């Protein structure tokens, strides 16, 4: 019987709070399929490959071939639109400065590598290395992988050197440490937490990126999402090809053999069985490709949303940009997909304290403007809610409202007047 | 601009046109008209041709309906998006980036369009940018000061605290800033005066 | 069949006459008279798309033979999409106008002609990053953009009986 | 065919016998006896809902 994870009884009581005294910076990876291969099956040549009699017999079915071709062409144009919507979100092509004074944060493994002929980073290179004639053509995508890497490199450079400002308007530069202090405010942690722990935070980021690299180098199951797309398109094409070797009731599965063996009045009867079976096989293929392309379009719409909200901004949506409080995200191109390095703040090293909803003083009740009242046993401090930083309770920390005969759990203490 | 709606109209019309044109196909039968086959051939002979026409036309109808189901799934996705944008852009102000237009969303207005909706996304776009020198914190009496809500900037010689999205510099006092630390840990802290509103008041 | 017979180095066993490909197509054949192995390759085929600038603008037309080497088909271009005939290759990069593929787009421009170029993904803009330099906006713009979303389609009901078996 | 015949204002050319729609459905005819043009409309049909 499978286990649904581990049991945990949270130590709840009406006057106890757990506050984290530390944190970790976690970079998780999110792989999203964006496009699929732009195949295009020539309906006439698949059904009736180089056969005039078969082609004329197929003309009696009307516009089946034309509408199948129109469906597949719509799917191809849709794949190009998916890629454009995900990656062409940046108006210009931003470049990182020659000097990388990023406050200790090291993006060398996600920023593009000039040594490679492609504008491709180390991690993008790892991802690309990992993911791997009967009227059946494969159109190339409009944007080459070098162009996709240029796009994600511009997204990265704008993010690093300007924050979220480039998503809204003109990219406004801001030092990366100051942008990080902003993104710390975005999750309810004060700026000094970044500024006073800057080296530790930067090291945690660098180590997290290094572990990302190691995980990608060792285990290939991470890109299973994009690969499954590859293995589904390829499998559908292989079934389509292998359906050409079916009699479907005819004497043979070879039009040339049928034609060379039978006079036209007898041959057409078997050619009709071949046409019916092969046209049904093409319709099955095109229908499932439309369904699969709708799924890929939903995935690419999600990838575009995650580029807009995780990369071009900081998301207050929970678990949209990784588990934890979202700080920033980095796009990496991948074969027919995108990879987001969701950088998140995860609180750590929680400790118990005694918590009171309000503090009575001079008869009036006080509540913390921003923060929570905690006690280490004897003294009462007002601390941030996501990082233990106790402060003496003064009237700047707190606001008054009413007397102490209403609030349930109000305690007695001193709000020092500054 | 109305291509998104016109394309939907055109697709539905094309599907119907294809469906109707499929009625003029023999599909392997002698003729594409049931009346001609019935009037010419006796039932034992005509039933095979009618079966061919029935199978062809039923397959044509099934293809039409299935592609309508796929297309209606797409339209339901778009209508779910439009309902979400009505709820968040029109009935609220969205913090989601590029959900309600490029820029910082202020409001939206719905306009009905044939088989669709048009959102007039009003957004705030910062316009005229000025370079400044910035510092993460400020040393005053050993303490490090960080802006409560704002960023420290310098027009070259003087240090002000301004809001981040609109250059409105203000003199740095203890109401603008809060203290944390002793000026030894911050990387990039700068020396500058932090005014005290209470000091002149107590002086006078 | 029909195809190009090229002498091949298939390691045919003495008792083997033809070599079906994975797709169970007779890729190679042993010549009955001279016991030699001849690979069979289908004669060149592909799609033919037509790059047009718009009949109102011009009647000039560039033709893309998709996925065929130009040597196997006046201006001729060998794009990864295929052979482009009638478009003048240009080193300058502009925005994509008519997407041909593989990073290449065509457009009708200046005597005017159709030009095929590598598309440009916008204008390069190095941000003036520095560890102590910030850009702050001193003004703003109130932009009213427009978003258009389909909501419903036309409600059609087809009588299956009357469609298939009209009267 | 089956339908409702009405007088039509269509300007048939003399060599033309009948007129078809965009989807090649017979839309007008010319009476062989009296050289006049009659529009043919389908007899009214529709779902009966309760
Ligand atoms: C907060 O947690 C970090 C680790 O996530 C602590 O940093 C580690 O400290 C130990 C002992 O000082 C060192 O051996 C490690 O090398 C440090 N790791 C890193 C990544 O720097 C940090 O000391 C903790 N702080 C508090 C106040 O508990
Ligand atoms: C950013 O990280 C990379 C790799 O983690 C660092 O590159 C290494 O640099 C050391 C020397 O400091 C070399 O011995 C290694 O061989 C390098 N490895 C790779 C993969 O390049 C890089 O130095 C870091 N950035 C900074 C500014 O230190
Ligand atoms: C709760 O925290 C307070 C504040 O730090 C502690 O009070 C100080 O304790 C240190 C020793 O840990 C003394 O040197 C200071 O003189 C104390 N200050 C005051 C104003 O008393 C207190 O000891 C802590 N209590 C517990 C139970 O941990
Ligand atoms: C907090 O302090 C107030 C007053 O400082 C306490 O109120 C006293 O409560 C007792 C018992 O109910 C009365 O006999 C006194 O007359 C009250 N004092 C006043 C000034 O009204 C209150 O009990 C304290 N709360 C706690 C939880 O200890
Ligand atoms: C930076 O700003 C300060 C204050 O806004 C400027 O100082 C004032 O400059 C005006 C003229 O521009 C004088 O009339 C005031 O008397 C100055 N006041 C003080 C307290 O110095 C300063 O000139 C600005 N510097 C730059 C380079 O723009
Ligand atoms: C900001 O001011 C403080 C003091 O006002 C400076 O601290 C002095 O630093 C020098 C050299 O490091 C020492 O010789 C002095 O003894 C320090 N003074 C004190 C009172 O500690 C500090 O260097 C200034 N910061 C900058 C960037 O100039
Ligand atoms: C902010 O931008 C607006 C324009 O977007 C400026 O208003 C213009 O001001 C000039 C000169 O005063 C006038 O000729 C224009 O007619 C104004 N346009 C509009 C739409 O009112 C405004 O002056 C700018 N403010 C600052 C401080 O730069
Ligand atoms: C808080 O106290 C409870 C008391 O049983 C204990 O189980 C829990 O581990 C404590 N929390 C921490 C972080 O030590
Ligand atoms: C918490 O509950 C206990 C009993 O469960 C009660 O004695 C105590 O007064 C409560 N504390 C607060 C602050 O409500
Ligand atoms: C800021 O300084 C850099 C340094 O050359 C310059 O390129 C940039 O245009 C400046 N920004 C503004 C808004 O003037
Ligand atoms: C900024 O970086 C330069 C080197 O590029 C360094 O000399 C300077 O001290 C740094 N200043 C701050 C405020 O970090
Ligand atoms: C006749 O066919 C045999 C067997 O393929 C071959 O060995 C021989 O050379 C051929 N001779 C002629 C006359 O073609
Ligand atoms: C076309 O064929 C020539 C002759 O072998 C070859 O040199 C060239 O690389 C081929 N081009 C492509 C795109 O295959
Ligand atoms: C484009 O530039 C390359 C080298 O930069 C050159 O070899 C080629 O002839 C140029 N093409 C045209 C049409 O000028
Ligand atoms: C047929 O005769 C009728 C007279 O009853 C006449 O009105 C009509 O024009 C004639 N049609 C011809 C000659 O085509």
């Amino acid at each position: 019987t499978m286990s649904l994870g581990v049991e945990n009884s949270v130590a709840y009581s009406n006057n106890s709070i757990a506050i984290p005294t530390n944190f970790t910076i976690s970079v998780t990876t999110e792989i999203l399929p964006v496009s699929m291969t732009k195949t295009s099956v020539d309906c006439t040549m698949y059904i009736c490959g180089d056969s005039t009699e078969c082609s004329n017999l197929l003309l009696q079915y009307g516009s089946f071939c034309t509408q199948l071709n129109r469906a597949l062409t719509g799917i191809a144009v849709e794949q190009d639109k998916n890629t454009q919507e995900v990656f062409a979100q940046v108006k210009q092509i931003y470049k990182t400065p020659p000097i990388k004074d990023f406050g200790g944060f090291n993006f060398s493994q996600i920023l593009p590598d000039p040594s490679k002929p492609s504008k491709r980073s180390f991690i993008e290179d790892l991802l690309f290395n990992k993911v791997t004639f009967n009227g059946l053509t494969v159109l190339p995508p409009l944007l080459t992988d070098e162009m996709i890497a240029q796009y994600t490199s511009a997204l990265l450079a704008g993010t690093i050197t300007s924050g979220w400002t480039f998503g809204a308007g003109a990219a406004l530069q801001i030092p990366f440490a100051m942008q990080m202090a902003y993104r710390f405010n975005g999750i309810g942690v004060t700026q000094n937490v970044l500024y006073e722990n800057q080296k530790l935070i930067a090291n945690q980021f660098n180590s997290a990126i290094g572990k990302i690299q190691d995980s990608l180098s060792s285990t290939a199951s991470a890109l299973g999402k994009l690969q499954d797309v590859v293995n589904q398109n390829a499998q559908a094409l292989n079934t389509l090809v292998k359906q050409l070797s079916s009699n479907f009731g005819a004497i043979s599965s070879v039009l040339n053999d049928i034609l060379s063996r039978l006079d036209p009045p007898e041959a057409e009867v078997q050619i009709d069985r071949l046409i019916t079976g092969r046209l049904q096989s093409l319709q099955t293929y095109v229908t499932q490709q439309l369904i699969r392309a709708a799924e890929i379009r939903a995935s690419a719409n999600l990838a575009a949303t995650k580029m807009s909200e995780c990369v071009l901004g900081q998301s207050k949506r929970v678990d949209f940009c990784g588990k934890g409080y979202h700080l920033m995200s980095f796009p990496q191109s991948a074969p027919h997909g995108v990879v987001f390095l969701h950088v998140t703040y995860v609180p750590a090293q929680e400790k118990n304290f005694t918590t009171a909803p309000a503090i009575c003083h001079d008869g009036k009740a006080h509540f913390p403007r921003e923060g929570v009242f905690v006690s280490n046993g004897t003294h009462w401090f007002v601390t941030q809610r996501n990082f233990y930083e106790p402060q003496i309770i003064t009237t700047d920390n707190t606001f008054v409202s009413g007397n102490c005969d209403v609030v349930i759990g109000i305690v007695n203490n001193t709000v020092y007047d500054p | 601009a109305l291509g998104k709606l016109q394309d939907v109209v055109n697709q539905n019309a094309q599907a119907l046109n294809t469906l109707v044109k499929q009625l003029s196909s023999n599909f392997g039968a002698i003729s594409s008209v049931l009346n001609d086959i019935l009037s010419r051939l006796d039932p034992p002979e005509a039933e095979v041709q009618i079966d061919r026409l029935i199978t062809g036309r039923l397959q044509s109808l099934q293809t039409y309906v299935t592609q309508q189901l796929i297309r209606a799934a797409e339209i339901r996705a778009s209508a779910n998006l439009a309902a979400t944008k009505m709820s968040e852009c029109v009935l609220g102000q969205s913090k989601r980036v590029d959900f309600c237009g490029k820029g910082y969303h202020l409001m939206s207005f719905p306009q009905s369009a044939p088989h669709g909706v048009v959102f007039l996304h009003v957004t705030y776009v910062p316009a005229q940018e000025k370079n400044f020198t910035t510092a993460p914190a400020i040393c005053h009496d050993g303490k490090a000061h960080f802006p409560r809500e704002g960023v420290f900037v310098s027009n070259g010689t003087h240090w002000f605290v301004t809001q981040r999205n609109f250059y409105e510099p203000q003199i740095i006092t203890t109401d603008n800033t809060f203290v944390s630390g002793n000026c030894d840990v911050v990387i990039g802290i700068v020396n500058n005066t932090v005014y005290d509103p209470l000091q002149p008041e107590l002086d006078s | 069949g029909t195809g190009v017979l090229t002498e091949s180095n298939k390691k045919f066993l003495p008792f083997q006459q033809f070599g079906r490909d994975i797709a169970d197509t007779t890729d190679a054949v042993r010549d009955p008279q001279t016991l030699e192995i001849l690979d069979i390759t289908p004669c060149s085929f592909g799609g033919v798309s037509v790059i047009t600038p718009g009949t109102n603008t011009s009647n000039q037309v560039a033709v893309l033979y998709q996925g065929v080497n130009c040597t196997e088909v006046s201006n001729v271009f060998q794009t990864r999409a295929g052979c482009l005939i009638g478009a003048e290759h240009v080193n300058n990069s502009y925005e994509c106008d008519i997407p041909i593929g593989a990073g290449i787009c065509a457009s009708y421009q200046t005597s005017q002609s159709i030009i095929a170029y590598t598309m440009s993904l916008g204008v390069e803009n190095s941000v003036a990053y520095s560890n102590n330099s910030i850009a702050i906006p001193t003004n703003f713009t109130i932009s009213v953009t427009t978003e258009i979303l389909p909501v419903s389609m036309t409600k059609t009901s087809v009588d299956c009986t009357m469609y298939i078996c009209g009267d």
